[PDB]
């Protein structure tokens, strides 16, 4: 018999993104080639099957630095990290291949699905 | 607020 | 020119609640009278003006235990913590006064607004 | 997915 506040989840994610932009309570650095991205482990886990597996591991859960596979493109990662914190995906002709490959590696099934649909259309 |  | 995934914020919050139920990556205990509640500092901050102020404080940001004012009712807190992680508020005749008082203390303005509306109706 |  609960009541529900429709905008609550969106408002929570918006505030988590504000904490990320101000570097507040970030507890991990994701290294992609030369590039470094600060984030919250919980948000990464909530969005990615790969980070979920990494941070539930009794040894890796305690790491402050995570290095991604050298094939991962920093721009593709940046676009996906922005999507994690906003629900908005900056999908363009020039980045779609790098975004799909990064989403497959990160295990972000809904992003993989839209990339496959957008590629098929063209 | 809504009835879910 | 981004695209948006409508269910992303809800799915993120659902996964954060799953991490909470399994006690994964929880980094704070909230003490309310004899009762203890484990949570994620980021989620508490995203939902509450009080926790936002506490965890942006250079000294308090590092505490693993936070004790609430002794006037705070553990059931009112439990109902509000559930709302933070689900968007669902278990508002009932027998708990509405304790929920409103706890929401005013936690600075959760949208919960305070619905409690004031439900009280006015009766 | 939608156009926001
Ligand atoms: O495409 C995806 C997105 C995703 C997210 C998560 N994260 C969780 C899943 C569960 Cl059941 N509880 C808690 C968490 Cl944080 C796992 C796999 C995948 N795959
Ligand atoms: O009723 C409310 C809910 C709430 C949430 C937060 N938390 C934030 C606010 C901003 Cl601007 N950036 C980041 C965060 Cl985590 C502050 C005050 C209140 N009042
Ligand atoms: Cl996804
Ligand atoms: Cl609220």
């Amino acid at each position: 018999s609960c009541i529900q506040f429709t905008r609550h989840a969106s408002d929570v994610l918006l505030n988590l993104n504000r904490l990320r932009s101000r570097d507040i309570l970030t507890d991990v650095v994701i290294v992609v080639s030369r590039e470094q991205f600060r984030a919250h482990k919980t948000v990464l886990m909530a969005c990615s099957g790969l980070f979920y597996s990494i941070f539930t591991d009794q040894l890796k859960c305690n790491l402050s630095v995570i290095n991604l596979d050298p094939e991962i493109n920093p721009e593709g990662f940046c676009i996906l990290l922005d999507f994690m914190y906003t629900s908005r995906l900056n999908l363009r002709e020039g980045n779609i291949m790098a975004v799909m490959a990064t989403a497959m590696y990160l295990q972000m099934e809904h992003v993989v699905d839209t990339c496959r649909k957008f590629i098929k259309a063209s | 607020w809504v009835i879910p």
